[PDB]
RNA sequence: CACCCCCGUGCCCAUAGCACUGUGGAACCACCCCACCCCAUGCCGAACUGGGUCGUGAAACACAGCAGCGCCAAUGAUACUCGGACCGCAGGGUCCCGGAAAAGUCGGUCAGCGCGGGGGUU
RNA sequence: UCCCAAAAUGUAACGGAGGCGCCCAAAGGUCACCUCAAGACGGUUGGAAAUCGUCUGUAGAGCGCAAAGGUAGAAGGUGGCUUGACUGCGAGACUGACACGUCGAGCAGGGAGGAAACUCGGGCUUAGUGAACCGGUGGUACCGUGUGGAAGGGCCAUCG
RNA sequence: UCACAAGGCUAAAACCUUAUGAAACUCCGAAGGGGCACGCGUUUAGUCCGGGAGUGAGGCU
């Protein structure tokens, strides 16, 4: 699935849109990092298992339990307690989850007009903010307990935001013009 | 005056001025000719004296600072431990060091303002001006 | 028994016997085993034919002549260059 | 990372051993499998694959190990110690050793 | 050391390092490519690891330029000081005689000496 | 442990500061792999640090506790397998008035991890300690009051 | 690392120019001192074994 439409309409288009003398100088998609940041306010031995079920169905990968950096500050801060949940996607698994988004995830969002187009990770990388969860194809209230949100980041081989933004739009990306 | 936080107590020793130019900041300056311990209240006297003389401006640079604890005689003793931190704070001042420098005021408006300040100091001094170019 | 502290604050009698330092110097005929240095960390790291004890102590493996290698400062070595 | 070669190299305690070093550049499909004497900054044997391999690239695995074991035996190199780069000692690299271990 | 060059490895840990500009590709090297199993990711072939071409030298590497930053750093004079001899009630200071910094300044550098294998001089 | 301590060691005071009388069957052995604190920009709980992402990044982190030395080619951080946190010894040193205290290559018996070179007789090191006397317990079968046993003793080990 | 002087700057931390203090700060770093080898020299002690001690209040510069 996909990969060829990524070439056909983006790869030669960019070499004409810009002035790339090589097919390897042309920007790519390194990885899509999915990060769940529960805990702190949701410190439950039950919530850790709950987030895993929701994630291992959308991405179809086992999620790592990114523990606390042993920080003992004034507020609720301690040693090695489970706090956040991470899932790194590359290749087919990245492309399957990315396609599940532009075609199914992204349009099926309430209050949707697009995503913030401003210069994100200055050195050509994108960071997506998803305020909800009950908007995804595998995410339904019929098999879940409550309601939440999540964070996703796009890593591109682009040298600047200028080259990164274009690569995303031609790939299919809604912008609030 | 006194410092914010530190170690508590110290010691004592002497030899010729290390880091004290002549110009920088101001036009005219005041220089120590004898080695001493300049008390906090001793400087606070000089500031006030010079301050009054200039009325408005405050173009006085206090280059010295009491970064040094001194101890004292509770009443008599000797039979017992180390002495009270809280006597006074001092700045070790060796000949050559600039303690004070003035800006914007005239030659005489400074000769006199420093003369008054000298009378509040435990050591011989001298007034200075320009031609001090090591680093700027 | 009063509410004041069991341990009175502000002391100073406290200190310890304490030893250390270099035992054999650059250009010395050592026997095997002869300690060349007593140290805390690795001021001097073990060189050619010189063993390092549990407490970073540096001892001779074979008889010879002590040579010190000061690699720019930070990396220091003691080795043995036999007379045989 | 790059720490891996220096880690494996430093743990190969040089002249204390007396034995000779056996490098391997299994990064490409072109080795170097050099025999280096610790003391003198000199290479004794060595067997590559760049000039003639017979088509093989990761299959030549034993061949270049067998070639070296034979190449060393001529000079009388009997006592040796191996040193991988970041190479986990499993395929292409484990062969070169198992072929030298059996090849003399 | 025929002259160049590339891959390994070394003595040497900044006079060897970084940034910025450039030259390099079908010899070498990298990415790349797919990966079900050896074997592997507290999640993912990013990494290790396995099977190979093209494509592109992009990124990385290699070489070359340059003194903007780092790094090295004089000479002169000084601080200090062994020894000798003195001043001042004291803090402190001096003279002779050798040893002599640190900082700074002139200025120096975009390294140098090896072993092995590979590829070219149509 | 640091300073005093006068760049070898050592050095006093009712001189200046601070900690110890433990802890860990993994926080040990070994073999693998991993690399930190912080800032800037960007992102759902959040919005001061934070779970993530990309740049900078000799260390500004970490090392069970005090500090100093030390340390990323790891002593830091993960895992697999394992108890060398062994018995018999100790060439040669350190250090002390002695009594103590420390480091130790190598040899034997049996092992442990590793493919292997090898490494291991506790912990990155420097604190976590207590002579001797009398006695408790496990082993050993050396003495044993005419003789053979036994009581009692001795010898290893270890507890108070 | 801790302390600190005039100013810039920004929403004060940082950062920049000018400027300092340090037993428990150190990118540096002497003169001296210590170990070892040699004696080109000049000297005259030392070490070990055994007998007998006294001294373990020191004082000034
Ligand atoms: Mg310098
Ligand atoms: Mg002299
Ligand atoms: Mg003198
Ligand atoms: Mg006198
Ligand atoms: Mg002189």
């Amino acid at each position: 699935q996909l990969k060829t439409k990524y070439n056909d309409q983006v790869r030669p288009a960019l070499m004409q849109q810009f002035g790339y003398s090589s097919v390897m100088a042309v920007p790519r998609i390194e990885k899509i990092v999915v990060n769940e940041g529960l805990g702190s306010s949701k410190e439950d031995s039950k919530a850790i298992d709950k987030a895993a079920k929701e994630l291992a169905l959308i991405t179809l990968q086992k999620p790592i339990i990114t523990k606390a950096k042993k920080s003992i500050s004034n507020f609720k801060l301690r040693q090695g307690m489970p706090v956040g949940i991470k899932v790194t996607l590359r290749g087919e698994r990245m492309y399957v989850f990315l396609e599940k988004l532009i075609n199914i995830g992204l349009p099926r969002i309430r209050d949707f007009r697009g995503i913030n187009p401003n210069a994100f990770d200055g050195r050509g990388n994108y960071n997506l903010g998803i305020k909800e969860q009950l908007i995804f194809p595998e995410i339904t209230y019929d098999m879940v307990d409550k309601t939440r949100g999540m964070d996703i980041t796009i890593v591109t081989t682009a040298k600047t935001d200028e080259e990164a933004r274009a690569l995303l739009q031609s790939m299919g990306l809604p912008f609030r013009k | 005056k006194r410092t914010k936080f530190r170690k508590q107590f110290r010691g004592r020793m002497t030899g010729d001025a290390k880091g004290g130019d002549y110009v920088a900041f101001g036009d005219y300056g005041l220089i120590a000719m004898e080695p001493a311990w300049i008390k906090s209240n001793q400087i606070e006297a000089c500031r006030i004296v010079m301050s009054r003389h200039f009325r408005r401006g405050g173009k006085i640079y206090i280059r010295i600072f009491p970064d040094k604890p001194v101890t004292k005689k509770p009443a008599e003793t000797r039979m017992g431990k180390g002495k009270g931190a809280v006597e006074y704070w001092v700045s070790v001042v060796k000949p050559g060091r600039v303690m004070f420098e003035v800006a914007g005021v005239t030659e005489e408006q400074a000769k006199e303002a420093f003369r008054l300040a000298g009378h509040k100091l435990p050591i011989q001094t001298k007034m200075v001006k320009r031609e001090v170019y090591d680093e700027a | 028994a009063h509410k004041k502290g069991v341990g009175s604050s502000k002391n100073g009698r406290d200190s310890n016997p304490k030893y250390l330092g270099v035992k054999k110097f650059g250009g010395e005929v050592v026997k095997a085993g002869n300690i060349l240095v007593r140290q805390r960390g690795t001021k001097f790291k073990a060189g050619q034919g010189v063993g390092m004890g549990r407490d970073h102590t540096l001892f001779a493996l074979s008889d010879g002549k002590v040579v010190f290698i000061n690699k720019g400062k930070g990396a220091r070595f003691i080795s043995i260059e036999a007379a045989q | 990372r790059r720490k891996l070669r220096t880690r494996r190299k430093v743990r190969t305690t040089t002249a204390a051993s007396g034995r000779l070093r056996l490098s391997v550049y299994r990064s490409s499909k072109h080795i170097y499998a050099q025999i280096i004497d610790d003391s003198r900054g000199q290479t004794l044997a060595a067997a590559s694959s760049a000039a003639l391999k017979s088509g093989n690239k990761t299959d030549t695995a034993a061949a270049v190990g067998k070639a070296l074991a034979a190449a060393a035996a001529e000079k009388g190199i009997k006592q040796v110690v191996f040193d991988r780069g970041s190479y986990k000692y499993h395929g292409r690299v484990k062969a070169l050793a198992d072929a030298a271990r059996e090849g003399g």
